[PDB]
C-alpha cells in the first residue's frame, strides 16, 4: 500500500515538472511570430515598468 | 586609442575593399579588431577621458569582450561580400562608443551605430532571416524612440544630457524608466525581450553569436551607467528570469532555446546592477561570452540557417573535444561548480543579497535550478547516438578556438583568483 | 580477562568451523565444540569456585563493557555450559552423515558464546548483545536445513517475533538511562536504593523490559513463535527449550529483581501472564 | 596532510579517466584508503591538519580544510567504502576514475572548513553522480537523472541565498565557519537562513516527502552499483545539518525542530516498512537507506550529545555496509543476471560462505549488536527518547521492519531450494569479504575507538542548543 503510495508521491513531483512544462510552453506561446503582437506586448510592458517606479 | 584603430580601419576598408579581394578584407578586419583589442590590453588601467568619450574599467572590459565577439564572428564567415565584414567593424566601433560614454545622445548615436548594421547582418537572405531583420528593425526603432524621449525627459528633469546629473523627482524617474526601456530591449530583458528568439532563430548563426555576446555586453556596460532604481531592477529581473527559463523548456530548436537562455541570463546579470558592482558583472560576462561564444561556434559548425536539438546528439563521437567543450559550456552556463559560470552567477547573486534584494534573489535561484533541465539536455545530448546530422568538422582555427576558450572556463572555475583580481580599475 | 575466556572459547572455536570446518573429518567438529564448552563450563566453574569474577572495558562513552560472574550468574553459567555440553556430545551422535557438521557446531558454539555473554553481563546493552545474539543463533539453527521453505520461514518468524520483544528491551533500556544515567545492572541497582523516582515511569521501563522477556521465553502474546522452532534438528530444540534461550526470559527478571521488587503493579501482571 | 588526501583520488581518477588502466586507479583507492586510515590513527584534537589559502578574498572565500574527530572518521569510512567498490568493481568501464573523482569531491566536502567551499563541493560532486548515471547504465537513466539532479539543485541553489545571508546578515568578515559562528544571526534572520539550509539538507538527507528521488536513482545506475554506493556516500544531509545548518542558525532550528524530529521518525518507520515490498535489490537497499537516514537525522535533531554522536556514527558506519550490500548485489547480479530477489532462489551450497558475507552485512544493516549499525542506532535511541519519547518509539517501530525485509530478502535470495549453481568467490571478492567483515566487526565491537572524536563535537554542539 505504502509502496504504491510512494510511487504516487514521485508521480506528483513529476506533476510539478509538468506544471513548469505547461507554464513554460504557455509563456513561449506568447510569441506568435506576429509583429503587431510584439508591439502590443512591448508598449504594454513599457507601461508596466513605468507604472512601477516613480 | 582603440577608437582610433576602429575608425581608421572602418573608413579605410570601406573604399579599400573596392581594391581588395573579400578575403583580404577579412584579413584586414581581423587584424584591425585584433589591434583594437591589443591596444586595450596595453592600456589596461589607463583611464583615458576625452570629450563625452571616456575609457575606464567598464569600457575596457566590455569592449574587450565585444571585440572578442567581433573577432570570433568574423572568423567563421568566409562568404565573400566585403560589407559582411565591414558592417561588423561598424557595429564593433558602435558598441565601443556605447560602452564608452555617459552622454545620452552620443549613446543614442552609438546604439544606432551598432544596431543599424545588425539589421543588415540578419540577412543570409533567408525568408526567415528577412523576417528577423524586419522584426528586429521595427521593434528596435520603437525602442529607439522610447530611449530618445527618455533622453529628452532626462534633459527635462535636469539641465544635462549626461548621466551622473543629480536628478529630480518624478520627471527624473520617468526619464530613467524611458531609458531602461530602450537599453533593456537592447540587452533582451523582459518584458522587452520578444525580438530575441525570432531574431536568434532567424539570423545566420555566426551573426547570432556576434549578437548574443558582443551586443549584450555593450548593452550591460551602458546599463551600469544608468542609475537603475531597485523597483524597476526587480521587475526586469523577475520577469526575465522566469520567462527566460520557463519558456526555454518548451523549445525544440537549439538557437531559440539559447535565445530564451540569454533572456534568463540577462535577468541574472541585472542583479549585479543592484549595487552596480561592475567587477561582478564584468566577470559574469567574461564567463558568459566565453561559454556562449563557444556554444554558438559549435552550433555554427552544424548549420547556419537553423539547428534542431537532435543535431547536437552524437557530437562527441564526431569530435571528442567539441563534445567536451560543448558540455563544459552547458555546465558553465548552468552555473555549476567548479566552473567560471558558477563564479559569475555567484558574484551577481552576491550583489543582490548585499543590496538586500532577497525575494528577487531567491526567485532567481529557484528558476536557475529549473534551468538545469535544458542546459543538461544539450551537454549530455553530446553523448547520445547520432541522428543523421550535418557536420563540417571545422578548421584548426575553430577547433582550437572552441577548445581553448573552453579550457579557459574551468581554468577560471578553479582559479578565478587569476582574472578577478583586476576586472576592476586595472590594478 | 579469564571471565571473558569463558565466552571467547566457544567463539574462537566457532570461527574455526565457519572459516575451515569442511577441512575436517566427521567426528571432529563435535569434539572441538564440546571440548570448548567443556573447558568453558570447567574453566568458568573454576572462577565460580574462586569466588566469582569480573571484567570491565572500553566501549561507547558512559556505557562500559562489563561482565559480572556472581552466584546468580554462576548458576546460569553451569546450567547453560553443562547441559549444553551434554547436548553437544549427543549432537555429535544424532547429527551424522549430515553435511554441515561444521555449520551445525559453529552455530552451536556461537549460540553458547552468546548465551554466556547474556548471563555474564553487568550492563543491559552487553546483555543485549546476548539477547540479539542468541536470537540470531536460534535463527541460524532453526533454519539449519535451509533447502526447505518451511524450515526457513520458521527461523524468519523466530528472529522477527523475538525482535518484537527486543524492541521493548531497547525502550526500557533507554528509560533506565534518561532516568538514572548508568545502564549498568550493578550501579543501576545501587542507585535504586532509596525513594526511587517517577515510579510510574520506572514501572513503564520494567514493563517494557518484561515485554522483552515475553518474546525470549515465549510467553503470551509472543508465544506463537516457539512451536514453529521445531524445524531445526532435535538437539537444537533441546538447547532452545531447556538450557538456553527461554531461560534468559526468567533470568532477566531475576537480575532485574531490584527493579520488580519495588513494583507491586507490574509484578502482578507478570505473574498473571505467567499463569495464563 | 589534508589537501593531499582530498586531491589523491581526484588526480588518480583524472589519471584514470583519460589515462587508464583500472589497476593503477584501484591501488589509487588503496593509497587513499591507507592514507585516510593513517590519518584516522594519528590526530589529537579538533583542528588537526589545518589549511587556509586565498580563493576569492574580498568575497571572503578561502580554501579552508581540516579534520575534526568527525572528518577523520568519514575520511576513513569513505576511503574504505570506495576502495571496496574499486577492488570488487566489475564496473571498470574505466569510469572508476569518475568514482575516485567523486570520492575526492566528497572528501573535500567533509574537510571543508568554510561555508562557500563546502557549497562548491556539495554541488560539484553532483557532476560525477550525474555522469556515471547517464553514460553508464539503466533503461530509465534520463528520468532518474533529471529527477535526482533537479531535486538536489532545487534544494541547493536557494541554499546559496541562505549561505550569503549567513555571512551578510551576521556581519561576518569571511565565509570561514569559525568567523561565521563568531557572529550570530538574530531571529527571523536565523529562521530564514536555517530554513534555506534545511530544504537543501532535508532533501539531501533524505526526509520523508523529499526522498522521492532516491528509488529511481538507485535503480538506473549500473547494475553492479558502485555509483549506488557513492550515491549513498553523497547522502551527506544529516552531517550538513549538524556541522552547518543548525549551529549557524539555531534560533530557527528551534522552531523547525519538532517537525524535523517528526519527519526523521516517520522516515525511519516508513522506509523500513515499504522496504518489505521491494522486488529488486536496488529498490530494497534504497528504501533501507531512507530508513537509516531517518534514524540518523532523528539522532542529530534531538539536541542531546548522545543522540547526535549516535546519528553521525550511524551515518559513518552505514556508509560501509550499505555500499557493501550494493556492491554484493552487483556481484550476485553479475553471476546471475538480475537484481530480482525472487528468481534464482537457493544460492547457498552453490556459493560458499558468500551467504555468510551477505548475512553479516544484512545483520549489520538491521543493526545487530556487535555490528556497525547498532552502536549508532542505540545512541540515537538514547537521545531521541530524551527529546521526544513518543517519536523515539514511533521511529523505533523499525527494527521489526528491518529484520523483516533483510531476512525475507536474504532467505529468498540465498537459503531456499538449490538453483543452477554459481561461482564461488573471486580473489578480489575475498579481499572484499575479509576487509568488509573486519571493518563491520571492528566498528561494531569497538565503537569506543571510532567516535572518540565524536564526543567533544557532540556535547559542545549540544551545549550550542543550550545556553
Ligand atoms: C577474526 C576472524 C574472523 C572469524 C569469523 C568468521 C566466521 C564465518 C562463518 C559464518 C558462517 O559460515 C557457515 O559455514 C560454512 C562456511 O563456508 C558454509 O557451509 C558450507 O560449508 C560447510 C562445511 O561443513 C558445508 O557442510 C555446508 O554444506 C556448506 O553450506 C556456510 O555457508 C556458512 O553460512
Amino acid at each position: 500500500a505504502l509502496f504504491y503510495g510512494d510511487r504516487g508521491l514521485l508521480s506528483g513531483y513529476f506533476g510539478l515538472g509538468g506544471a513548469a512544462r505547461s507554464l513554460g510552453q504557455g509563456l513561449a506561446r506568447l510569441q506568435t511570430g506576429y509583429l503587431r503582437v510584439y508591439a502590443l506586448l512591448f508598449v504594454l510592458g513599457a507601461l508596466l515598468l513605468l507604472g512601477v517606479m516613480r | 586609442m582603440t577608437l582610433a584603430i576602429l575608425a581608421v580601419f572602418s573608413v579605410a576598408l570601406t573604399l579599400l575593399g573596392f581594391v581588395l579581394p573579400p578575403q583580404g578584407v577579412k584579413r584586414a578586419t581581423l587584424l584591425g579588431l585584433a589591434l583594437a583589442l591589443a591596444s586595450l590590453l596595453l592600456t589596461w588601467g589607463k583611464p583615458f577621458a576625452f570629450g563625452p568619450y571616456a575609457v575606464d574599467g567598464v569600457s575596457q572590459v566590455f569592449t574587450l569582450l565585444a571585440l572578442l565577439g567581433a573577432l570570433w564572428t568574423v572568423g567563421l564567415v568566409r562568404s565573400g561580400r566585403f560589407e559582411f565584414y565591414l558592417l561588423v567593424l561598424y557595429a564593433a566601433l558602435g558598441m565601443h562608443l556605447l560602452a564608452s560614454t555617459r552622454h545620452l545622445l552620443l549613446m543614442l548615436v552609438a546604439l544606432e551605430a551598432l544596431s543599424l548594421p545588425l539589421y543588415a547582418l540578419a540577412t543570409w537572405r533567408r525568408g526567415q532571416g528577412l523576417e528577423a531583420a524586419l522584426k528586429y528593425f521595427l521593434l528596435g526603432a520603437l525602442a529607439a524612440a522610447f530611449f530618445l524621449y527618455g533622453a529628452a525627459l532626462f534633459y527635462g528633469a535636469t539641465g544635462s544630457l549626461v548621466l551622473g546629473a543629480p536628478g529630480e523627482g518624478p520627471l527624473y524617474a520617468l526619464a530613467l524608466g524611458l531609458l531602461l526601456v530602450g537599453l533593456g530591449f537592447k540587452a533582451a530583458l523582459a518584458p522587452f525581450h520578444f525580438w530575441t528568439p525570432d531574431v536568434y532563430q532567424g539570423s545566420p548563426t555566426p551573426v547570432v553569436l556576434f549578437m548574443a555576446t558582443s551586443v549584450k555586453a555593450a548593452a550591460f556596460a551602458a546599463l551600469l551607467r544608468v542609475a537603475a532604481p531597485p523597483e524597476a531592477l526587480a521587475l526586469l529581473v523577475a520577469l526575465s528570469v522566469v520567462v527566460g527559463n520557463l519558456a526555454a523548456l518548451a523549445q525544440k530548436e537549439a538557437k531559440r532555446l539559447l535565445a530564451y537562455s540569454s533572456i534568463a541570463h540577462a535577468g541574472y546579470m541585472a542583479l549585479a546592477l543592484y549595487t552596480g558592482n561592475a567587477q561582478a558583472l564584468g566577470f559574469y560576462l567574461l564567463t558568459y561570452v566565453l561559454a556562449t561564444g563557444l556554444a554558438f561556434a559549435v552550433l555554427s559548425q552544424i548549420s547556419p540557417d537553423r539547428v534542431p536539438l537532435e543535431a547536437l546528439r552524437g557530437l562527441y563521437r564526431k569530435d571528442p573535444l567539441l563534445g567536451l567543450a560543448f558540455l563544459v559550456a552547458m555546465l558553465s552556463l548552468l552555473g555549476l561548480p567548479p566552473l567560471a559560470g558558477f563564479w559569475g552567477k555567484y558574484l551577481a547573486f552576491a550583489e543582490a543579497a548585499r543590496a538586500g534584494a532577497w525575494g528577487v534573489l531567491v526567485l532567481a535561484l529557484v528558476t536557475s535550478a529549473v534551468s538545469a533541465y535544458y542546459y543538461l539536455g544539450l551537454g549530455l545530448a553530446v553523448f547520445a547516438r547520432p541522428e543523421e546530422t550535418p557536420f563540417r568538422p571545422g578548421p584548426p582555427w575553430a577547433r582550437a578556438a572552441v577548445v581553448a576558450a573552453g579550457v579557459l572556463l574551468l581554468a577560471l572555475g578553479l582559479l578565478p583568483g587569476l582574472v578577478l583580481p583586476a576586472l576592476a580599475a586595472g590594478g | 580477562m579469564a571471565l571473558l575466556g569463558t565466552i571467547l572459547l566457544p567463539l574462537l572455536g566457532f570461527a574455526l568451523l565457519g572459516l575451515f570446518g569442511k577441512r575436517m573429518r566427521e567426528p571432529l567438529p563435535g569434539v572441538l565444540a564440546s571440548g570448548l564448552v567443556l573447558a568453558s563450563f570447567l574453566l568458568g566453574a573454576g572462577l565460580l569456585l574462586s569466588g566469582g569474577a569480573r571484567f570491565q572495558a572500553e566501549w561507547l562513552p558512559g556505557i562500559p563493557f562489563s561482565l559480572l560472574l556472581d552466584n546468580l550468574s554462576g548458576f546460569m553459567l553451569l546450567i547453560v555450559t553443562g547441559v549444553g555440553f551434554l547436548i553437544h556430545v549427543y549432537a555429535i551422535g544424532y547429527m551424522g552423515g549430515d553435511p554441515g557438521y561444521s555449520r551445525f557446531f559453529a552455530y552451536f558454539n556461537l549460540f553458547i558464546a552468546m548465551m554466556l555473554t547474556l548471563v555474564l553481563a553487568d550492563s543491559y546493552p552487553v546483555m543485549f548483545i546476548g539477547w540479539e545474539g542468541v536470537g540470531l543463533a536460534s535463527f541460524l539453527l532453526i533454519g539449519f536445513w535451509y533447502k526447505n521453505p518451511q524450515y526457513a520461514d520458521s527461523a524468519r518468524k523466530a528472529f522477527i517475533v523475538n525482535r518484537i520483544g527486543d524492541l521493548g528491551f531497547m525502550l526500557g533500556m533507554a528509560i533506565l538511562w534518561a532516568l538514572y544515567g548508568t545502564l549498568s545492572i550493578s550501579e543501576l541497582k545501587e542507585a535504586m536504593e532509596g525513594p526511587l523516582k517517577n515510579p510510574d515511569l520506572l514501572a513503564l521501563a520494567g514493563l517494557l523490559l518484561f515485554l522483552g522477556a515475553v518474546g525470549k521465553s515465549a510467553q503470551i502474546p509472543l508465544m506463537v513463535w516457539l512451536p514453529d522452532a521445531m524445524a531445526g534438528p532435535t538437539p537444537v530444540s533441546a538447547l532452545i527449550h531447556a538450557a538456553t534461550m527461554v531461560t534468559a526470559g526468567v533470568y532477566l527478571i531475576a537480575r532485574s529483581s531490584f527493579l520488580y521488587s519495588v513494583l507491586p503493579d507490574v509484578s502482578y501482571a507478570i505473574a498473571v501472564v505467567g499463569l495464563l | 596532510m589534508v589537501v593531499l588526501a582530498v586531491l589523491l583520488p581526484v588526480v588518480f581518477g583524472a589519471l584514470l579517466l583519460l589515462g587508464l588502466p583500472r589497476a593503477l586507479g584501484v591501488l589509487g583507492a588503496g593509497l587513499s584508503f591507507l592514507l585516510n586510515l593513517y590519518l584516522f590513527l594519528t590526530h589529537p584534537g579538533g583542528v588537526a591538519h589545518a589549511f587556509q589559502a586565498p580563493l576569492l578574498p574580498g568575497a571572503g572565500v578561502y580554501w579552508a580544510f581540516g579534520l575534526d574527530g568527525l572528518s577523520a572518521l568519514f575520511f576513513l569510512t569513505i576511503a574504505l567504502t570506495v576502495f571496496l567498490g574499486a577492488l570488487v568493481a566489475r564496473v571498470e568501464g574505466r569510469f572508476l576514475g569518475l568514482a575516485l573523482l567523486m570520492e575526492g569531491l566528497l572528501l573535500g566536502l567533509f574537510a571543508a572548513r568554510d561555508l562557500l567551499v563546502f557549497y562548491v563541493f556539495f554541488e560539484a560532486a553532483l557532476i560525477p553522480a550525474l555522469l556515471m548515471l547517464y553514460l553508464y547504465g539503466g533503461e530509465g537513466r534520463t528520468r532518474a537523472l533529471y529527477t535526482f539532479v533537479l531535486f538536489t539543485l532545487v534544494g541547493s541553489l536557494p541554499m546559496l541565498a541562505a549561505v550569503l545571508g549567513a555571512r551578510l546578515l551576521s556581519g561576518s568578515p569571511t565565509f570561514l565557519l569559525e568567523d561565521l559562528l563568531a557572529h550570530p544571526l538574530q531571529e527571523e534572520a536565523a529562521f530564514w537562513v536555517f530554513l534555506g539550509f534545511a530544504l537543501a539538507f532535508a532533501i539531501k538527507t533524505p526526509l520523508f516527502p523529499l526522498h522521492a528521488w532516491l528509488p529511481p536513482f538507485h535503480q538506473e545506475n549500473h547494475p553492479s552499483g558502485l555509483a549506488d554506493a557513492l550515491g549513498t556516500l553523497y547522502k551527506v544531509g544529516v552531517f550538513a545539518f549538524f556541522r552547518f545548518a543548525i549551529p549557524l542558525a539555531p534560533e530557527g532550528f528551534a522552531q523547525a525542530q519538532g517537525l524535523l524530529l517528526f519527519l526523521a521518525a516517520l522516515s525511519a518507520l516508513y522506509g523500513a516498512w515499504v522496504a518489505f515490498a521491494a522486488k529488486d535489490f536496488k529498490t530494497l537497499l534504497a528504501y533501507a537507506g531512507l530508513s537509516h537516514m531517518g534514524v540518523a537525522a532523528l539522532g542529530v535533531f534531538s539536541g542531546t550529545p548522545e543522540g547526535a554522536m549516535g546519528g553521525l556514527y550511524l551515518l559513518a558506519a552505514s556508509g560501509v555496509y550499505t555500499g557493501g550490500l550494493f556492491l554484493l548485489a552487483g556481484r550476485l547480479y553479475e553471476r546471475t543476471g538480475t537484481l530480482e530477489i525472487g528468481r534464482y532462489r537457493g544460492l547457498a551450497q552453490s556459493a560458499p560462505g558468500l551467504a555468510a558475507l551477505a548475512l553479516i552485512l544484512f545483520l549489520a544493516m538491521v543493526g545487530l549488536p556487535g555490528l556497525s549499525g547498532f552502536p549508532g542506532e542505540f545512541l540515537t535511541l538514547l537521545g531521541a527518547y530524551k527529546a521526544s519519547p513518543w517519536l523515539a518509539a514511533l521511529a523505533f517501530l523499525s527494527v521489526i521492519a528491518s529484520a523483516a525485509y533483510a531476512l525475507t530478502a536474504f532467505q529468498k535470495t540465498f537459503w531456499e531450494e538449490g538453483g543452477s549453481g554459481v561461482k564461488d568467490l573471486a580473489g578480489a571478492e575475498w579481499g572484499f569479504a575479509l576487509l568488509s567483515v573486519l571493518a563491520l566487526l571492528l566498528m561494531g565491537v569497538f565503537p569506543g575507538y571510532f567516535a572518540r572524536g565524536l564526543h567533544p563535537l557532540a556535547e559542545a554542539f549540544a551545549k550550542l542548543l543550550g545556553g
